RNA sequence: AGGACCGAACCGACUAAUGUUGAAAAAUUAGCGGAUGACUUGUGGCUGGGGGUGAAAGGCCAAUCAAACCGGGAGAUAGCU
RNA sequence: CACAGGUGGUCAGGUAGAGAAUACCAAGGCGCUUGAGAGAACUCGGGUGAAGGAACUAGGCAAAAUGGUGCCGUAACUUC
RNA sequence: AAUUCCUUGUCGGGUAAGUUCCGACCUGCACGAAUGGCGUAAUGAUGGCCAGGCUGUCUCCACCCGAGACUCAGUGAAAUU
RNA sequence: GAUGUCGGCUCAUCACAUCCUGGGGCUGAAGUAGGUCCCAAGGGUAUGGCUGUUCGCCAUUUAAAGUGGUACGCGAGCUGGGUUUAGAACGUCGUGAGACAGUUCGGUCCCUAUCUGCCGUGGGCGCUGGAGAACUGAGGGGGGCUGCUCCUAGUACGAGAGGACCGGAGUGGACGCAUCACUGGUGUUCGGGUUGUCAUGCCAAUGGCACUGCCCGGUAGCUAAAUGCGGAAGAGAUAAGUGCUGAAAGCAUCUAAGCACGAAACUUGCCCCGAGAUGAGUUCUCCCUGACCCUUUAAGGGUCCUGAAGGAACGUUGAAGACGACGACGUUGAUAGGCCGGGUGUGUAAGCGCAGCGAUGCGUUGAGCUAACCGGUACUAAUGAACCGUGAGGCUUAACCUU
């Protein structure tokens, strides 16, 4: 089904009582509010809108104030979408809360990756550095040959921007779910630094 | 010359 | 005592990297070899071009050497471009 | 060339040191005729490194360390 | 063998495995005695080989300090066409 | 009036005459394990010793260690051992100078990228009122490997020995993405020890220089050797192949009409880019409802008033970044810095005092110091402003308004 959107508030160890740490991505998924609800009348899609968090009176545009006035809702931090599985009903002003993952055991993040900046070919490709001695002349971690005896095949692996893109893992197993705090503890690590938006939904790979 | 340009 | 030892100056230049329209028309950095001797160095002088000199490499003889540079024969000759 | 060049001689302080080495200073003389900011790949010059330790490579290039003083002790071979 | 074509000769030693290396055999393609022969302590920035130690040489690269690369103002370059 | 040659390194890419994995036919296929042939190129496809070597032999692995094309791929990408200069020797030929595809030692590999191309990143214009967001997904990339073990089952088979397909589960190797909580590295912006030396007037106490002077530790951040995930399942149409029905051709036949199975290929489903998809898309919301002149009287020009929504610029800045860009905040404010507290790290400061001949030790004291981290705080600085873009959005047609 649907998910949500939660903030990447860091990471910690989950100790159990057989003395097992279990890796853990803490997250802070604030109650969710519907904005939008779309069919195919319209539109030609079965979704959903979804903001949260909130943000300042004299910073949010005129046009969003009546988008989120529309719903009778407070404003947000952003925007996103879901699609519905032909069997999903909401309905604006809606609020959602962390339980919706309750008896799911299983879900598929994403969110934005780290910035690495421009990056070489080993930091990106894994490419396997050169010689540094025994004749070696200024070609230490470069690439080598990129073509032959005329033109570079288009997606050659080359050096570029790494990173600040979108990431989806999948198939993280869930530890626990505190509504009382609106967390959600899912095994291992995520995309994104902390503070960073990120999307939460059930796994499909089962 | 010498072998490969210039040795 | 020593064409002796370690090792600075000094004289050399084995290796590597840099540099290679260089800082430099052969160097820099890191180490390296001889370092009282067939040592090294300053000033001055002499051997002169098919000749000089040469612990000999066809090496050097003013950034040019299997026969210097300059001038002249000379507008050499070029069945080749 | 306002040159990372070459070089003949003379003067030769203090602490440590065997020393004209080396390290910090004195005398005295300089900061090398463009700079500011940022802190990406890659290159150059360096520092550190988990575990293994020449498996690298045509070949162990450099680095580090052994590195100094005193004492004990010291093989084959030898023209002694 | 600084010499051996056939050839990585054959055997042995060393290595888990050694066209190289050492030690022997001799079938010396084509060693050989002052264009010297066989040895030879010491010496060698000499060639080849095996060890100990040492390490980013490597497995497999990671991070950091600096000089450039990048941006701004100034000067303003050079090569091919 | 120059197309630089073996091999190695690096980076690869296509073909299929398939090395492995997958799917099948016959088998002198009992089983296990092989042989032969067909379909199949999705992905994957050893390390080392000797040698300059490719190759090859050898050792030990692996599910397998594929065959070839790409200037025997790749030197404006590296190397320079080999080939391929001048030096010098051996053997051999020649009287000799010298020479040999005979060997042996030694021996300068230059180029700041204009165009194409490729990896990335922006400006401008356009998409027909403009602006702010959220999407559709035409299309285009990425990924696709696999061993072992247990149960099924010591079952079927077989005289035994030996030993299953089908199907299910778990755990690994290699590769790949993300991440820094743990284990660790780094940490020349934190602390301490300490040699030599100069200085701060001197003692004490500090600082500078010597690779961060040499060392021991170590925060954040980055990062792997560290720890989490991943390959699929499933579906449709198919290859070889197996078929049902069934005539032509009274029988027979997988086929001609019809119909059902069928693989890691292909199309899907998983992930990312994605409306410059000029075929330029779709939804919601917000802003502008002037006065005239003149004129080749028109999608015309100009003046006065008007200047919104929003954007940009500027500034404080970022787990964003080469520059642009992207993101956060700008006094109605925690954006940065500082300050307060706390934590971490270092490891009992300084000073005085006590003991001791003194070096030193003890107490004050787990002291003092403390970078980038956590939580808070307007103390300073992010300034009122102006700069920016307007004024109802063409013609035509059809249906509506005035079904
Ligand atoms: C002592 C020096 C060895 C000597 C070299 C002669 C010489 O003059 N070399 C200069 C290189 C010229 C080049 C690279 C010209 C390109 O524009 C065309 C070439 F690419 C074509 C090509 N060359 C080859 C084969 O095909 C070829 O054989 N060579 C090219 C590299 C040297 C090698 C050669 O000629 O070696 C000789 C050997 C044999 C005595």
């Amino acid at each position: 089904m649907i998910g949500l959107v939660g903030k990447k508030v860091g990471m910690t160890r989950i100790f159990t009582e057989d003395g097992v740490s279990i890796p853990v991505t803490v997250i802070e998924v604030e109650a969710n509010r519907v904005t939008q609800v779309k069919d195919l009348a319209n539109d030609g899609y079965r979704a959903i809108q979804v903001t949260t968090g909130a943000k300042k009176a004299n910073r949010v545009t005129k046009p969003e104030a009546g988008h989120f006035a529309k719903a009778g809702v407070e404003a947000g931090r952003g925007l996103w979408e879901f699609r519905l599985a032909e069997g999903e009903e909401f309905t604006v002003g809606q609020s959602i809360s962390v339980e919706l993952f309750a008896d799911v055991k299983k879900v598929d993040v994403t969110g934005t990756s780290k910035g690495k900046g421009f990056a070489g070919t080993v930091k990106r490709w894994n490419f396997r550095t050169q010689d540094a001695t025994h004749g070696n002349s200024l070609s230490h971690r470069v690439p080598g040959s990129i073509g032959q005896n005329g033109k570079v095949f288009k997606g050659k692996k080359m050096a570029g921007q790494m990173g600040n893109e979108r990431v989806t893992v999948q198939s993280l197993d869930v530890v626990r779910v505190d509504a009382e705090r609106n967390l959600l503890l899912v095994k291992g690590a995520v995309p994104g630094a902390t503070g960073s938006d990120l999307i939460v939904k059930p796994a499909v790979k089962a | 010359x010498t072998x490969p340009f210039x040795x």
